RNA sequence: UACCUGGUUGAUCCUGCCAGUAGCAUAUGCUUGUCUCAAAGAUUAAGCCAUGCAUGUCUAAGUACGCACGGCCGGUACAGUGAAACUGCGAAUGGCUCAUUAAAUCAGUUAUGGUUCCUUUGGUCGCUCGACUUGGAUAACUGUGGUAAUUCU
RNA sequence: UGGUGACUCUAGAUAACCUCGGGCCGAUCGCACGCCCGGCGGCGACGACCCAUUCGAACGUCUGCCCUAUCAACUUUCGAUGGUAGUCGCCGUGCCUACCAUGGUGACCACGGGUGACGGGGAAUCAGGGUUCGAUUCCGGAGAGGGAGCCUGAGAAACGGCUACCACAUCCAAGGAAGGCAGCAGGCGCGCAAAUUACCCACUCCCGACCCGGGGAGGUAGUGACGAAAAAUAACAAUACAGGACUCUUUCGAGGCCCUGUAAUUGGAAUGAGUCCACUUUAAAUCCUUUAACGAGGAUCCAUUGGAGGGCAAGUCUGGUGCCAGCAGCCGCGGUAAUUCCAGCUCCAAUAGCGUAUA
RNA sequence: UGCUCGGCGCCGGCCCGAAGCGUUUACUUUGAAAAAA
């Protein structure tokens, strides 16, 4: 039911992957999420469905057509090593801190209000 | 202001750079080099424009700095390193090389070379040097100051240097009947034979090139720069050959290529 | 200094004379058989209708034989050709100063549709059309002031989500058999 | 669209102005369902400011004896991660405003053969005819204090 | 030797100088580790007097700026004009010193004054020719209350650097300390007049010893009828009934099938705002799109804003006060028959927009 | 518009190209350089 076709196929050694668009057509149903079309490309390009990264699926008017950006990759250290630190968390393969800006000004301010070893005690 | 600036605006960029307006409020200012700030590509917006190897700015130093990129055979390590006119870029890991010329409008196109003919750069000189024990200097356009030239070497001839080694192999004389092409001004990226100089004391000199079609024109004596001994070129030609088709007849192949692809 | 545009113009032009008995006479007359909301449409086809018209006459201002007359003269001719509102016999620059309002507005989608027989009135094409029935070579459109090409002409159909070109039963259908198996049963 | 109309008289023809007509950008009034863009303390006060933020910085390559953690066989000093501090760099960029300024600023064209230039790039760096590594001061640290307070000492 | 259109140019030769506040001629640090017989070796990092190059800056040449005569002579040894020799400056020159003659500009508008004057790229209007504005995102210039002076640094007369004045102003045990939002938010004043004391460095760049850290530069969201673009408030029949279209009854009547139009009789073809599951977008959401289940008959899921004498579209309608109240941009309406006032019915204008005042 | 150098061709020579000169302005026509939006 669900088919997908992609084009502007293009490899390079320089990044150690591949990158490509993906055009997803789902006639009469809603936009389909990012496993789906994640388990699909993994069964279609004979890799396993951990190093494949897809963002930025818009839908056109109507609903009929779906395009996207994807790529794979070649292993899971090459994918952990040059990729974007938010798409990996969304992966769940990395975890950033809690913490927002704000609290952290004021601590920075309040280090380098006070010199010497004093500046790690009144940060608490 | 009080010194040296730093940043540049989108729009205040060269239009050879011939980049986007909405996509962001600040340009790649290029770093330091050779070249003039106007008229150099420099390497980002080449990566991630004209090969769309990368998307962001931090990829483009993914790809960058780990030794991969060899700009004129040596290694650059800067995202911002403007590479100019008539520089080599080197792709070792996937395997091909290009050469920054000027395609037929006025902007900078990407050719791929073979890796033999990718072992000499032609430079133009631009003034002669005698250093202080009477050591003949020979300053080209890209800062490239080359020791003991020849003694031939006049103030407006070309080079061809060799990479890896920095030496002098050949030149062409800049005289009446060779093949040249125009960098810079509003001419630019034709190719064409010179055909008479004159000379103009304490101004500008011009000179007079005709096209392989007889389109003659006129450039200033600075926006000069030749490549060919004769009509015989030296280095590879693009597609077109800067040859500067009006708008009729481009127009007319682009609605017969678009017969002929169906 | 931000990354925006600030780049908009004006579509529709104002009349010198508020009122007017003729005037307001055949643009209600338009209003009325082409079916149209208002008459800022009409105003913004007057206003491109002008700007086509003072491109030709500052194109017939210039010489025979240069070669920016022959240029955009093609390209103009060509347009008004694609279009499909130009007739392809009429291949010369000095027609252009030759067709009126409803011209433009017979390469309307919303005409189109009418003419196409698939609608019954005028005003229920509209409908049809505004409310996501129609589509434009598997492209639903679901606005009347659609410029339709002459080669997009021989595929306009219905859309295959909509009831009457084939799909599901709409919204009342379903509530009037569901009232109906309520009362049966 | 290269466009007019009412008004002095008992009635006519004129100069002439007043008032209607359309756009533009400021305030304001009434009103208001969807959606894409998008201006926004400038006209008076370049008037006064409470608060919080806006400039910081380490690699394989300048200093590591803070056990703050931590690897072993400790024995030819230093496995390694490392707060702090010394050192070099930038803080002269970016951002806001139009008060002053009338050949002043600025625009196009010219010259530095009348000067300077952080950094990048290329060259120079055994071109001079006469120690197989020198010296003492300060940080950080420990300890001792005064002030009502300070990025004070 | 070499070059310019042109050097007192570069280079060459000779004689010396060469500043203790001092020009250079490496006392620096990592990776991989070896050959020959203790010396000898690759790839780098940092620093350095010099040249050229690069970003520039700086002083100059020619041409071009609003109004004003109730501004016709102005400037001068307290230097305005040129010459000679100097000081300082990174060079050039009254920039400044000592000496010389009185010079230089002006009716082709100097000098003086005002500007509700930052300049330009531009914006509105527009037959042609023109008028007005440009604080405002791009470029350049100036300043951080106003003058003045200065350290460091290559680059600052710097103000999120310092010093002194006056104005303003914080704390205090009264001896003394600490100040500059014409930065991002926010408050007061002012005025007719102008928004959140929000989230993020993910996108675009910038700085640093530099993949890794930071950035109210910026991006995102909210407020937002400044303004611009698209675009809902309805479509489809049989009968409540008036006539035209092809043919007749001298004339009423008829076939009238396309009919054409209007009034709250009937049931359907429906989809959208909103309520919402999900998916998608995104640093994370929200906005858009897709998609389940809901969701319209007087489809109350109710469209206003100004007018109806002329300009100028549009009632000699009805009722009331009757030169009063008032309307009216201008003519003029109001006196107990108001085609203009005040309220209902109908109608026209533009339509999610319309009216008024200012330039 | 003409008067000291050497070029396309022929036996001290004809032509062609000239180092250098070939009286002033406005006007008109062709080129260059003329930031982006």
């Amino acid at each position: 039911t669900v088919t997908i076709r992609t084009r502007k196929f293009m490899t390079n050694r320089l990044l150690q992957r591949k990158q490509m668009v993906i055009d997803v057509l789902h006639p009469g149903k809603a936009t389909v999420p990012k496993t789906e079309i994640r388990e699909k490309l993994a069964k279609m390009y004979k890799t396993t469905p951990d190093v494949i990264f897809v963002f930025g699926f818009r839908t056109h008017f109507g609903g009929g057509k779906t395009t996207g950006f994807g790529m794979i990759y070649d292993s899971l250290d090459y994918a952990k090593k040059n990729e974007p630190k938010h798409r990996l968390a969304r992966h769940g393969l990395y975890e950033k801190k809690k913490t927002s800006r704000k609290q952290r000004k004021e601590r920075k301010n309040r280090m380098k209000k006070v010199r010497g070893t004093a500046k790690a005690n009144v940060g608490a | 202001a009080r010194g040296p600036k730093k940043h540049l605006k989108r729009v205040a960029a060269p239009k050879h750079w011939m980049l986007d307006k909405l996509t962001g409020v600040f340009a790649p200012r290029p770093s330091t080099g050779p070249h003039k700030l106007r008229e150099c590509l420099p390497l980002i917006i080449f990566l991630r424009n004209r090969l769309k190897y990368a998307l962001t700015g931090d990829e483009v130093k993914k790809i960058c700095m780990q030794r991969f990129i060899k700009i004129d055979g040596k290694v650059r390590t800067d995202i911002t390193y403007p590479a100019g006119f008539m520089d080599v870029i080197s792709i070792d890991k996937t395997g091909e090389n290009f050469r920054l010329i000027y395609d037929t409008k006025g902007r900078f196109a990407v050719h791929r070379i073979t890796p033999e003919e990718a072992k000499y750069k032609l430079c133009k000189v631009r003034k002669i040097f005698v250093g202080t024990k009477g050591i003949p200097h020979l300053v080209t356009h890209d800062a490239r100051t080359i020791r003991y030239p020849d003694p031939l070497i006049k103030v407006n001839d070309t080079i061809q240097i060799d990479l890896e080694t920095g030496k002098i192999t050949d030149f062409i004389k800049f005289d009446t009947g060779n093949l040249c092409m125009v960098t810079g001004g509003a001419n630019l990226g034709r190719i064409g034979v010179i055909t008479n100089r004159e000379r103009h004391p304490g101004s500008f000199d011009v000179v007079h090139v005709k096209d392989a079609n007889g389109n003659s024109f006129a450039t200033r004596l600075s926006n000069i720069f030749v490549i060919g001994k004769g009509n015989k070129p030296w280095i590879s030609l693009p597609r077109g050959k800067g040859i500067r088709l009006t708008i009729a007849e481009e127009r007319d192949k682009r609605l017969a290529a678009k017969q002929s692809s169906g | 200094p931000v990354a925006r545009s600030w780049v908009c113009r004006k579509t529709y032009v104002t009349p010198r004379r508020p009122f007017e008995k003729s005037r307001l006479d055949q643009e209600l007359k338009l209003i009325g058989e082409y079916g149209l909301r208002n008459k800022r449409e009409v105003w913004r086809v007057k206003f491109t209708l002008a700007k086509i018209r003072k491109a030709a006459r500052e194109l017939l201002t210039l010489d025979e034989k240069d070669p920016r007359r022959l240029f955009e003269g093609n390209a103009l001719l060509r347009r008004l050709v694609r279009i499909g509102v130009l007739d392809e016999g009429k291949m010369k620059l000095d027609y252009i100063l030759g067709l009126k309002i409803e011209d433009f507005l017979e390469r309307r989608l919303q005409t189109q549709v009418f003419k196409l027989g698939l609608a019954k009135s005028i005003h229920h094409a509209r409908v049809l059309i505004r409310q996501r029935h129609i589509r434009v070579r598997k492209q639903v459109v679901n606005i009347p002031s659609f410029i339709v090409r002459l080669d997009s002409q021989k595929h306009i159909d219905f859309s295959l989500r909509s009831p009457y070109g084939g799909g599901r039963p709409g919204r009342v259908k379903r509530k009037n058999a569901k009232k109906g198996q309520g009362g049966a049963g």
